[PDB]
RNA sequence: GACGACGUUGAUAGGCCGGGUGUGUAAGCGCAGCGAUGCGUUGAGCUAACCGGUACUAAUGAACCGUGAGGCUUAACCUU
RNA sequence: GUAACGGGGCUAAACCAUGCACCGAAGCUGCGGCAGCGACGCUUAUGCGUUGUUGGGUAGGGGAGCGUUCUGUAAGCCUGCGAAGGUGUGCUGUGAGGCAUGCUGGAGGUAUCAGAAGUGCGAAUGCUGACAUAAGUAACGAUAAAGCGGGUGAAAAGCCCGCUCGCCGGAAGACCAAGGGUUCCUGUCCAACGUUAAUCGGGGCAGGGUGAGUCGACCCCUAAGGCGAGGCCGAAAGGCGU
RNA sequence: CCCGGCGAGGGGAGUGAAAAAGAACCUGAAACCGUGUACGUACAAGCAGUGGGAGCACGCUUAGGCGUGUGACUGCGUACC
RNA sequence: GGUUAAGCGACUAAGCGUACACGGUGGAUGCCCUGGCAGUCAGAGGCGAUGAAGGACGUGCUAAUCUGCGAUAAGCGUCGG
């Protein structure tokens, strides 16, 4: 239910080197607005592949 | 040259802000900015607002130029907790701790 | 997490078309009866995950990682 | 789980008798150093030339020392040309220790020989403060339930407005006593407080709000009971009662 | 004066002998938590040290084969009260 | 120099350890005294129905608290310094 020893520094580094998290390798530039976004994603000012979506 | 920018008394362990930290090290500002700015964590926006404020500060006092700054060292350390208490069952009561950390960016046209 | 299929040179998922299956004669209108109801149109209407088809909708051009002929010694071979 | 030579493995690397070599301890010897106790040189305020011999150790007895704070010596001596304290390096004694010096620090420190003690910490489920571990794990308080448009804003699943949906309805609606004591209304702010965000709040700050001859209290009258002039009783205090 | 929400918190300028004396303010030790550099570590079993010891880095040196950090491999070794 | 075969063999660090340099957290140590402790030599040994000890509410150019004061309310008359 609990511990008899108190784990070490160097246990705790060991089991948290699986934490690390990853960048966005890369996103995408729109074809006509030129600025750039998420990958299959609308952009800030409502452009998508150059439609001109909905901007609300 | 090289500039300094820090928040100190941030409301968030020191613990969660490294992750954030550790992705930007050593990177162009430019490139720095958009990680940040595609990363869906509290401390992205407090680490992105005090790099904006390092940038800033290099042309105003160093006049130094966009192109040429990269995140030389950036490092989180901890600062003073809060005590508070917490009402369990049986009358027991325990204690919480509320951390905070300071956060310090360093640019410089290495 | 992993593993398998597919991304317009395309049936991967939804929708749509036809069929099957289940339930058991819809609504509207007409007729008989004082009325509750019955009868005709009618095995009618509706129908999830199933079967056979179909680019109507979504699967974007790019970008990123990974390189540039691959150590030394000895023997047999190229030149048994 | 081989499990009745420690293991390989051995027909000698087994057993009996005889002989000669070698390995093997902090035992013995060789070389250098320190200390205790004896006798001798009658040396010597005692150190030696010598000279023999001894030196594991709990309870416990005997002998000799280091360092810390305070008083005299001290109206002395060191110090802004850098004191105490903190942090490194070098040298030195058998030990507790001592001496010099770089950096930090920015005003006190103290020889020698004597004197006096709140004089030395790892443990007592010791006392007070600070910070770890489990761990970014459990949990976020009734399973009555939410969806979308517009507005404000640095930022809206939670705030404001509108249209739908769901729940209580002898209450989860309305008015009071007891108790609490500004939580009531308006403007403004988001650090802390709210188990999340917050532009919102019973949160922070400032201003405003409670109008009685008839409602209630006070007031007149008494129940249980309390107090009680004289009085009766009891060491004192005090008890009962008209 | 500049970044930021007419924020919080910072970077310059200025004052002062000193701002690493800035009001969370003299001196600023330890536990505990981080960034940078050198060396070691992914076929090896146990109080983590001790004796021996290669290689690498660095400072010296009239190469004087020494000093400092690290420690592959190997003998012995079951904390304290 | 080429092909094949056999033997041998550096460069990896997701993370971790030791040493050194520079920081964060925390408030020990040194220095400091308008506070305490123990005495000596002198005082005075009581206050109150002429309303006490101790309190409530008020009082300023004044929102709060402390000190003083009492509707004559941080004060009034007189005699001296």
């Amino acid at each position: 239910a609990v511990q008899q020893n108190k784990p070490t520094r160097s246990k705790r580094g060991m089991r948290r080197s699986h934490d690390a998290l990853t960048a966005v390798t890369s996103l995408s530039v729109d074809k006509t607005s030129g600025e750039k976004h998420l990958r299959h994603h609308i952009t800030a000012d409502g452009y998508y592949r150059g439609r001109k979506v909905i901007a609300k | 040259m090289e500039t300094i920018a820090k928040h100190r008394h941030a409301r968030s362990s020191a613990q969660k802000v490294r992750l954030v930290a550790d992705l930007i090290r050593g990177k162009k500002v430019s490139q720095a900015l958009d990680i940040l700015t595609y990363t869906n964590k509290k401390a992205a926006v407090l680490v992105k607002k005090v790099l904006e404020s390092a940038i800033a500060n290099a042309e105003h006092n160093d006049g130094a130029d966009i192109d040429d700054l990269k995140v030389t060292k950036i490092f989180v350390d901890e600062g003073p907790s809060m005590k508070r208490i917490m009402p369990r069952a049986k009358g027991r009561a325990d204690r919480i701790l509320k951390r905070t950390s300071h956060i310090t960016v360093v640019v410089s046209d290495r």
